[PDB]
C-alpha cells in the first residue's frame, strides 16, 4: 500500500505540469474571446458616433 | 481397601483434572498472543497509508 498510493502521488506531481499549460492556455483563450473582441466592439461605437 | 483405593484415585484426578484444564486452555492463550503481534501491524498499515495520502 505503500506503493500503490505513490501512484496517485506521481499522478499529482505530472497534474500540476497539465494545469501549468492550462494557465497558458486560458490566458490566450481570453485574449481572442475577451480582450480582442471588446477592442472591436469599442470601435464601433467611435465611428457610428462620428 | 475399597476407601483406601478411592482416596488415591481422587487424589490423583485432581492433578489429571489440573493438567488437562490446563493443557486444554493452553490454546487460545497462545492465539491471543499471536494476534496481539498481527493487530499492531494491521493497523501499522493505516499509518503508512495515511502519510502517502
Amino acid at each position: 500500500r505503500q506503493e500503490e498510493i505513490e501512484i496517485e502521488v506521481v499522478q499529482r506531481k505530472k497534474q500540476i505540469a497539465v494545469e501549468a499549460q492550462e494557465i497558458l492556455r486560458t490566458d490566450k483563450e481570453l485574449i481572442a474571446t475577451v480582450r480582442r473582441p471588446a477592442e472591436a466592439e469599442a470601435h464601433r461605437i467611435q465611428q457610428i458616433a462620428e | 481397601a475399597q476407601r483406601d483405593y478411592e482416596l488415591k484415585k481422587a487424589a490423583y484426578d485432581i492433578e489429571v483434572n489440573t493438567r488437562r484444564a490446563q493443557a486444554d486452555l493452553a490454546y487460545q492463550l497462545q492465539v491471543a498472543k499471536t494476534k496481539q503481534q498481527i493487530e499492531e501491524q494491521r493497523v501499522q498499515v493505516q499509518v503508512v497509508e495515511r502519510a502517502q495520502q
